[PDB]
RNA sequence: GGGG
DNA sequence: TATAATGGGAGTCTGATGC
DNA sequence: GCATCAGAGCCCTAAA
């Protein structure tokens, strides 16, 4: 909303449009650097004011929320590599 | 707060990973309050409702328990037998995984008994300790419904 | 015997005693075993035929039952009843789930797959599909029962001071609080040896509290904050629906570097 | 299917006690406690440990757990060992074991027979922030307390004594758990008092009282400032999921910015400030910048004073309090040219 | 509740 | 901590699928 | 057959 200085909602149907165009990098920007990828949005802003190109995005924070919310439901959600080894998307912060 | 413990003995990043002795808080990024899980240790186990109420029940199908049966055990309406220990009810032996009501469980577990109010002042037609048949007359207005040892409760006159 | 020294009935001299005019007569299905000397079993013990009761082994029990030691009548009663193990709740189910050999049940269900009437084969398949899921996955069925309940990190259920100094808080905090209260009260009721009616009431309430936390409204009345009809928003409500995590923050998002105006 | 109705049916399965039976059970409970006291002397054990062991065998094998305060983990081995020491007593001593057992059994029945009393008390406390069953269970907790403290000799009926303990237990429950932000029980009492007072004041005045009118009504110690501070403390939080409007869309939480995590601008600024800060201490010299850098600490917060500074700068100790001035002074001249740090003053 |  | 007190109050229409 | 469940378009504004 305008009163909160809000961003526009790029909703399910808007994502579909970008998919049908095959605009993979525009869509990925929408899903990460222009929203909840915190490292990405911070890093992209820093690049633009320095004249560099925007960096490759990282994990959207709302995916981390989904993972933690599924754990609260006692479901173990694991990101895996091609070797089926776990990949830690919390970068060591949530493991003892 | 980022890299700052609760009581404020260790307030900056030279210590990262230290756990303050006084207040017990790790010095790291405050972002971890989005990540680290806690837990509650239940005293008695509780079923996860998804594996109960999502039809056909996953627990119910594995154990061959209907929707109604699984409800009755989980929500404390009916017993389920793990080890009958030779019990028998209404003449047939109790088989493991049988559902018992509360009355059925009490008859099996604690035995069967009944108490009859002798009209006040009326003296009993039977004596304390004596074995009794069903139908035997205990007092002018009192007839016993079951076999067993009759027991005096509160003698008014000694 | 009585409250005060007077009103006691003391025997004047030698005599024999008779009991008359009882308030009620209690008929118990039990066996009576009188004993002259010391009795070796105390009251409450459970007993099987042949077990020694009193007098160094002379008197023993005939029936299966629960020991009642009468110090007035000088008799050891054994009330006919069994040592049966029958349970209620998730603890019973967790045991039966632990006591599953999934390999065996597969074998049995495969043999059942060899049967006419079509309906028999249909049900054994559905069962066999759950069995095979657990077998292939490596998940133990008793994990569908919770012992430790996870707690979501606090920044995902925040308590924040809004503009006015007022506090705003997530519904999950209240669902957890109900749970914690009931768990703590249950621990206390157990240590203090409450009767089974009370412990049972507490246990079923604990189940409902877990149920509201995970999926509120799914079974039974939705838990609400006091003086509002609004169902509290549980973990299931957060994930699912148009407003859920998937269709609101995941398959679509609000974005930076965007604007809108009239065309 | 209805949790209240189910419980009401189960309590109705225990008949109420006659005056004789009520006194009998109460009598046996008291005698049993005395028996456990005596059994402690004879045996050299702990009265609570004995009591839990007695109680364990009465309730059966079903309930066995560690009890907070008991010296031994109360597992089937210890309850067998300790029970065997109790059963090793001579006939005149061993009778106290039978008494204790019969005491615990009677306690159970007494509690069970009064559950309907708790319901009738709890039903009156609905609507204060605890659900009906929560009120019943807390009421049941008081009933347990009443059975342990009851003196049957005083000839009062049990319902009379219990009611005090049950009411007490529910009221402590309402005061303790009803608030998301927990408030000390005495403070809840003051707040509740403040409420009642305003209700009186408004009923005679035909309008809301001011803070001053309540402060007067509350007596000495109270001014309007204190009435206001107390109401601020009594404010309960509001749900982030409270709907704005009636449609299901938009929640109150959706209108709340996150003030904790730095914004892209803020993150950028902190990086830029650190970058000009080091790129400023080295253009005079890295070393007099090294003495100074140690004094504040970049990501350390190494601010104390004269003492500690005894160590590794490179000089002894008063001198650093000068190169600190010379560090700050050399920084100050060079700054007017590279006046780029002025804008970070906001 | 209005706008497309 | 002691008269006695003992069982609650309240409110559309679709199609798909498991008893 | 009949009950129980989970579905029922998108973006935006303002009011709370
Ligand atoms: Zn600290």
């Amino acid at each position: 909303g305008k009163a909160q200085f809000g961003g526009q909602r790029f909703g399910e149907m808007e994502v579909w449009a970008l998919e049908a165009y095959g605009a993979a990098h525009t869509l990925q920007e929408m899903l990460t650097l222009k929203s909840d990828d915190i490292e990405g949005r911070n890093a992209a802003y820093e690049a633009i004011i320095k004249g560099e190109d925007v960096p490759e995005p990282s994990v959207p924070e709302s995916f981390r929320v989904l993972v933690k919310e599924l754990q609260a439901l006692a479901l173990d959600v694991q990101t895996l590599d091609e070797k089926d080894n776990p990949v830690d998307i919390f970068e060591g912060l949530a493991s003892k | 707060k980022d890299y700052e413990c609760a009581c404020g003995k260790y307030k900056r990043q030279r210590f990262e990973g230290k756990v303050c002795e006084r207040c017990g808080v790790e010095v790291t990024k405050s972002i971890v309050r989005r990540y680290r899980m806690g837990h509650i240790e239940l005293a008695t186990p509780a079923a996860h409702i998804w594996f109960v109420k999502d039809v056909p029940s996953k627990i119910g199908t594995l154990l061959d328990l209907s929707a109604t049966e699984l409800e009755q055990v989980l929500y404390f309406s009916k017993y389920i037998v793990l080890d009958p220990k030779g019990a028998i009810l209404n003449g047939v032996p109790v088989e493991k995984r049988q559902l018992l009501t509360d009355e059925e469980y009490r008859e099996l577990r604690y035995g069967k008994q009944e108490t009859y109010p002798l009209p006040p002042g009326v003296d009993a037609l039977v004596k304390d300790g004596e074995e009794v048949v069903k139908g035997q007359e205990l007092a002018p207005g009192v007839v016993s419904r079951l076999d067993g040892v009759a027991l005096y409760r509160f003698p008014r006159r000694v | 015997a009585a409250i005060d020294p007077e009103e006691e009935v003391i025997a004047e001299a030698e005599g024999v005693v008779h009991l008359h005019e009882p308030a009620s007569i209690l008929v118990v299905k039990a066996r009576v075993y009188p004993f002259e000397d010391d009795v070796e079993v105390s009251t409450g013990d459970r007993v099987a035929p042949g077990d020694v009761l009193a007098d160094g082994g002379k008197v023993k029990s005939d029936v299966y039952g629960r020991v009642e030691v009468d110090l007035v009548r000088n008799v050891v009663r054994v009330v006919e009843s069994y040592d049966i193990d029958a349970r209620m709740g998730a603890e019973a189910i967790q045991q039966l789930l632990k006591e599953l050999d999934l390999e065996a049940l597969e074998k049995e269900l495969l043999e059942e797959m060899k049967h006419p009437s079509r309906a028999r084969r249909a049900k054994a398949r559905k069962r066999l599909e759950v069995v095979r899921a657990f077998l292939d996955s490596g998940n133990r069925p008793e994990w569908m029962i919770l012992e430790a309940v996870p707690v979501l990190p606090p920044d995902l259920r925040p308590m924040v001071q809004v503009d006015g100094g007022r506090f705003a808080t997530s519904d999950l905090n209240d669902l957890y609080r109900r749970l914690i209260n009931r768990n703590n009260r249950l621990k206390k009721l157990l240590a203090q040896g409450a009767p089974e009616i009370i412990i049972r009431n507490e246990k079923r309430m604990l189940q409902e509290a877990v149920d509201a936390l995970l999926d509120n409204g799914r079974r039974g009345a939705p838990v609400t904050n006091p003086g509002s009809d609004r169902p509290l928003r549980s973990l299931t409500d957060i994930l699912s629906g148009k407003q859920g995590r998937f269709r609101q923050n995941l398959l679509g998002k609000r974005v930076d570097y965007s604007g809108r105006s009239v065309i | 299917s209805d949790p209240v109705r189910q419980y009401l049916h189960e309590i109705g399965q225990v008949p109420l006690l006659t005056l004789e039976e009520e006194v009998e059970l109460a009598r046996k409970v008291e005698e049993g406690m005395e028996a456990i006291k005596k059994l402690s002397e004879i045996t050299g054990l702990d009265p609570d440990l004995i009591r839990e062991v007695v109680r364990a065998k009465i309730l059966g094998s079903a309930r066995v757990r560690h009890i907070p305060g008991l010296k031994e983990t109360l597992d089937p081995k210890t309850v067998e060992e300790i029970d065997q020491k109790l059963k090793s007593l001579p006939k005149e001593h061993k009778r106290y074991l039978h008494i204790a057992r019969e005491g615990e059994a009677a306690r159970q029945h007494l509690i069970e027979a009064n559950l309907r009393l708790v319901v009738s008390i709890a039903k009156k406390y609905t609507g204060r922030g605890l659900s009906f069953l929560d009120l019943i269970q807390e009421g049941n907790q008081g009933l347990i307390r009443a059975v342990e403290k009851f003196e049957y000799k005083r000839r009062f009926k049990f319902s009379t004594y219990a009611t005090w303990w049950i009411r007490q237990a529910i009221n402590r429950a309402i005061a303790d758990q009803a608030r998301t932000i927990r408030i000390p029980v005495h403070m809840v009492e003051t707040i509740n008092k403040l409420s009642r007072t305003a209700r009186q004041l408004q009923q005679e005045l035909g309008r809301e009282p001011t803070y001053e009118e309540i402060a007067e009504a509350m007596g000495p110690g109270w001014d309007a400032k204190r009435v206001e501070e107390t109401l601020k403390i009594a404010q309960e939080p509001v749900s982030l999921e409270t709907p704005i409007g009636d449609e299901k869309d938009s929640f109150y939480g959706d209108f709340i910015p996150d003030e904790h995590l730095p914004s892209p601008v803020d993150a950028a600024t902190q990086s830029l400030l650190s970058e000009e800060l080091e790129k400023a201490l080295s253009k005079l010299s890295e070393r007099e910048a090294m003495v100074l850098k140690l004094r504040k600490g970049l990501i350390d917060g190494r601010e104390h004073t004269l003492e500690e500074v005894g160590a590794f700068f490179g000089v002894t100790r008063e001198r650093i309090r000068q190169i600190e001035n010379k560090a700050l002074r050399k920084l100050k001249y060079h700054e007017s040219r590279t006046r780029k740090l002025r804008d970070f003053l906001d």
